[PDB]
């Protein structure tokens, strides 16, 4: 997406966008990072 | 805090404070529509939301354009005219196709204030393929230029325009392409409160026909209203009356369905399950639907349509075990009301997928039971995504689901219009269930005669008294106590009052050219003494150019006569069949008529008939009053008998049979109590006699049946 | 520093038929000299 302050309403907003499906805070695990494409292996802690 | 209105007006035009200053609304003169968005929200961020058009672009300065309607940027078989850049209100365009083409639909069409086309797609077909040619909807673009079987074909949009309907149509065998005819909406071209109750009625009441067959009506309604904060009290409240409406008008058929009301936001809010004794009670679930509040979802003011369908879901479920007595039999219609814009559980969708993997359908190629389910979609938010709403809506021939009206107001009187309004609701050319009798309409005419006699030949019931079928089985002679007439498979024989002939038949009005037998307007009408009550073994036929008619061809009611006949007998082969008797049991036996370019080749050949051997033009044998069928090209059809004369020819459309011919005579008997020829001539033709010439005797015969005859 | 027509404006051509104006015309305006004339309006391709 982006980058001036991203306050609290900011992400709300943003974060309930009609394009938006999945909201999750996860915790890279294992980086298995390639040439073409690199795969984050992510643990949804919520 | 209210957000800044800076740089947020339009030009040429101006806007309005809604909600105390968290929405605004732009208002552009008539004859000018906002752009892009018709509404903004006050994010709380500080600034409105940004300008998204239809292609999620972004746009800087808002800008009050004309009503435009949708450019014919594709186009097929014919031409269009004139052309230009952009169409204003009120202009007109024609279409012409090429030399060998037929021109089906609307030839003139006129943009409407409503930015849409007036009258119907104009489509140029050649009748080469298995199914009609799809056409090319104003605004679309099909890719496939075959219409054999099992092809399919697929559309596209202009950029800026939401696809409604099928992107994707498949020719299923019987003629018939799946899903239903795609159309580029915009973002101002809504829908008139008439264009939505015409639409919407057209396509429940006839999922409500087939029903009847068959307390407790074995069809579910359920009922799932949105309460989420971003459509306001103002347009739920409103859509709270219009469902109260509905209720009452589905009261109005004398029907008792099962209901289910839910309100969902956040999480579903079960009010009434269709599992209650009191679901089929439609006071009680009116009253509960005047319970509910606006102010019930303020707390968790959520969108979460996913759940709201898992929560029907769950209604029409069932433990298993059960496997449920009749499960197979139930219809079911949901109707929700939703601004599209949801944002949490991700896509409705995938529920409306597990629903008919429940009701398993769509997952049998021979039995698609497509009939068991409707899902009308119905906008209500200040800003509805028509995208979503047709996802989830149903995509049926010749029928709509998706509603988008122009406010509030104007959806309440689409059902305001329906209370009032009877819709003729006749069930000619039905089948019940489906031991095996799926012909009420077949009827078996005996005449016994001195020394044998015999005459064995058939007719079609076409109302609660008259029995079409052909003349020459009878004679002058021949009285009322000598003609015996069975129906439904009954042993015992129907009293006949009179039999009416034609006042142009005359099969012995040729002999002085020596032509011995001239089956012109060989048909013949049969009054019987009793009323019929219909039953699921008895039932009558749709006749050509009635109001019963129209809705089995799904067509509008201000349907001319001349429509229905381009509808059923078009200018090329068409798929029609008859019922035949074999071994005592009833079959059917799949033809097509000769009405293309194959016509003169299948009449020519009646000269190889018996004493048509020596007749000078062969054109004044066979009169414009018939249909000629049977043959080898394209396919090798099945030729009727001695029995099966006066026989129905009926065309099976839109799971409905319509009688377009009477069985008159065949070139070369192929039945001789014994066997069938195998050996047949490739000029062996069957003829038969076209109701669409007939029409005036029929009209006046059958004034007083309730069919309801188009004028013309 | 900017001018020209927007790009959102341009309606592109489209209509490349190889072969077109398929249909049929009958003479049967006043004949003089023995020779009718037809004036036809079309509109050619792009
Ligand atoms: C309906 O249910 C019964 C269950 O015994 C089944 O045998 C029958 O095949 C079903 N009917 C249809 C339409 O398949």
């Amino acid at each position: 997406i982006q980058k001036d302050k991203v306050t609290l309403e900011e992400r709300l907003d943003k974060a309930c966008e009609p394009g938006v499906d999945y909201v999750y805070k996860t915790r890279l695990v294992k980086v298995q990072l390639s040439n073409d494409f690199d795969e984050y292996i992510m643990a949804i802690e919520q | 805090g209210s957000c800044s209105l800076e740089g947020v007006e339009i030009k040429g035009g101006s806007f309005r404070l809604l909600q105390e200053g968290q929405a605004l609304e732009y208002v552009c003169p008539s004859g000018f529509y906002p752009y892009p968005v018709q509404t903004r929200t006050c994010r709380s961020t500080g600034s409105w939301s940004t300008l998204k058009t239809q292609d999620q672009k972004t746009v800087r300065k808002a800008e009050c354009r004309a009503i435009h309607c949708p450019r014919p940027h594709d186009f097929e078989n014919g031409e269009y005219w004139p052309r230009s850049p952009y169409y204003n209100v009120s202009d007109e365009i024609s279409f012409h196709c090429y030399d060998g083409y037929t021109l089906r639909g609307s030839a003139n069409r006129t943009c409407q204030v409503n930015g849409r086309w007036s009258g119907q797609t104009a489509i140029c077909d050649n009748g080469a393929g298995y199914c009609s040619n799809p056409g090319i909807p104003i605004g679309t673009r099909k890719v496939g230029s075959q219409y054999r079987l099992e092809d399919s074909v697929t559309y596209h949009c202009s950029r800026g325009l939401t696809l409604r309907g099928s992107q994707r149509r498949t020719c299923q065998e019987g003629g018939s392409w799946s899903g239903t005819e795609p159309s580029c909406q915009d973002s101002f071209m809504y829908d008139t409160p008439q264009e939505v109750a015409e639409a919407f009625l057209s396509s429940l009441t006839e999922t409500i026909e087939g029903v009847d067959a068959e307390p407790s009506g074995s069809m579910n309604i359920y009922l799932v209203l949105d309460g989420s904060g971003s459509i306001g009290a103002s347009d739920f409240t409103g859509a709270k009356k219009c469902l109260v409406n509905l209720i009452e008008k589905v009261a109005s058929y004398g029907v008792k369905p099962r209901y289910g009301l839910v309100t969902y936001a956040t999480y579903p809010k079960i009010w009434v399950k269709v599992s209650e004794a009191d679901s089929s009670n439609a006071d009680w679930v009116t009253k509960q639907l005047n319970e509910i509040n606006y102010e019930d979802h303020k707390l968790k003011s959520g969108t979460n349509t996913k759940k709201a369908l898992q929560a029907v879901y769950s209604m029409m479920s069932w433990p298993d075990d059960v496997p449920p007595e009749g499960w197979n039999r139930t219809r079911h219609v949901i109707i929700l009301m939703t601004d599209g814009l949801h944002n949490m559980g991700g896509d409705p969708i995938t529920v409306i997928d597990e629903i008919r993997d429940l009701l398993y359908i769509g997952k049998d190629r021979k039995n698609p039971r497509e009939d068991y389910l409707d899902v009308y979609v119905f906008g209500v938010g200040p800003l509805v995504n028509q995208v979503n709403i047709n996802a989830l809506a149903s995509k049926k021939d010749n029928e709509q689901h998706v509603f988008k009206v122009k406010d509030m107001e104007n959806l309440e009187d689409v059902f305001y219009q329906m209370i009032d309004e009877s819709q003729s609701l006749s069930l000619c050319g039905m089948v019940w269930e489906h031991d095996y009798h799926k012909q009420p309409w077949q009827a078996k005419i005996s005449v016994i005669r001195p020394s044998k006699g015999h005459e064995s030949c058939m007719g079609a019931v076409v109302s609660e008294y008259f029995v079409l079928t052909a003349a020459h089985c009878f004679t002058v002679d021949d009285k009322e106590h000598s003609i015996k007439v069975s129906v439904g498979g009954e042993k015992r024989d129907l009293e006949i009052e009179v039999v009416l002939f034609h006042p142009n038949y005359n099969i012995n009005g040729k002999k002085e050219a020596g032509i011995p037998e001239f089956y012109d307007y060989d048909v013949a009408l049969i009054k019987l003494k009793n009323k019929l009550k219909y039953g699921q073994t008895i039932r009558p036929i749709c006749l050509p150019c009635t109001e019963g008619t129209t809705r089995a061809l799904r067509l509008p009611p201000t349907t001319t006569c001349q429509q229905q006949k381009e509808e059923l007998l078009p200018a090329q082969d068409i798929k029609a069949l008859f019922v035949s008797e074999e071994e005592k049991k009833l079959t059917r036996k799949e033809v097509y008529i000769k009405n293309g370019d194959k016509k003169g080749s299948c009449e020519r050949d009646a000269q190889y008939a018996p004493g048509y051997d020596k007749v000078k033009d062969i054109s004044e044998v066979v009169t414009p009053r018939f249909l000629c069928t049977g043959g080898v090209s394209p396919y090798a059809d099945p030729n009727t008998c001695r029995g099966d004369s006066g026989g129905p020819l009926i065309v099976h459309k839109r799971s409905r049979f319509i009688q377009v011919g009477v069985i008159s005579w065949g070139v070369v008997d192929v039945c001789k109590n014994q066997k069938r020829q195998k050996q047949v001539p490739a000029h062996a033709r069957d003829f038969h006699i076209n109701l669409f010439q007939v029409l005036p005797w029929l009209k006046e015969k059958l004034q007083d049946e309730d069919l309801g005859f188009l004028a013309a | 520093d900017e001018d020209i027509i927007a790009e959102e404006n341009i309606v592109s051509r489209s209509e490349f038929p190889e072969s077109w104006l398929w249909n049929v015309e009958d003479l049967k305006e006043p004949p003089k000299n023995g020779i009718s004339t037809k004036l036809m309006n079309i509109f050619l391709k792009d």
